[PDB]
């Protein structure tokens, strides 16, 4: 975990979950906002992707 | 881009829905009643707009 | 899974997330019976000794 | 021992009593749980449910 970093870019590949266990900001993110924890896609990508 | 990822997830704010996405969660047979608001855009089937 | 809406249920009306409004095992109102770990988040309730 | 006020009534462990093992029930007793309000009534009959 510590030599990791995630990156969700496709419109799958973007598991919340994963992303947001590698990375304490995007647990933030998520816990800031429940309902985006959705694996069905939706989750928003950065503006980039 | 690829390390930019937690910069872009520090904004704590939401983004609006695409507009095929909020297109997408209907209902086979409710798609065409007049409270489908995204109705106006299906404009075309070859081509989105 | 089978709880939620996986389909319908993203969107906010409040700090809440939608899914909560739509079942109670989402909503965080609901404590189980047996606790072994506070939850994250009590706005709305208040516990008593 | 105040019941009108408690959050899941007796209903559920009448159905408890004759409740057949199989894992359907267990799901069952979680469509139970569905809320009732405007925005639950809304959701679910968007899915037709």
């Amino acid at each position: 975990i510590e030599y990791s970093l995630p990156v969700p870019f496709h419109r799958f590949y973007s598991n919340p979950t994963i992303c947001a266990a590698l990375s304490d900001d995007i647990k933030r993110y998520v816990t800031e906002f429940p309902h985006y924890h959705r694996h069905d896609g939706g989750f928003p990508l950065p503006t980039a992707f | 881009a690829a390390r930019r990822i937690p910069h872009f997830y520090r904004v704590r704010r939401e983004v609006p829905r695409t507009v095929n996405e909020m297109k997408q969660d209907f209902v086979v047979t409710d798609f065409y009643k007049v409270g489908n608001i995204t109705l106006y855009t299906e404009l075309h089937p070859f081509f989105d707009f | 899974r089978i709880s939620a809406l996986p389909g319908l249920n993203n969107g906010q009306l409040a700090e809440e997330p939608l899914s909560a409004y739509v079942n109670a095992l989402h909503d965080h109102r609901l404590w189980p019976p047996f606790v072994t770990h506070l939850p994250r988040n009590m706005e709305g309730v208040q516990v008593v000794a | 021992a105040h019941e009108y006020h408690n959050w899941l009534r007796s209903p559920f462990s009448r159905y408890s009593a004759t409740c057949p093992n199989v894992l359907h029930s267990v799901m069952t007793l979680a469509a139970m749980l569905y809320k009732i309000s405007p925005v639950s009534l809304v959701l679910q009959t968007k899915a037709h449910i």
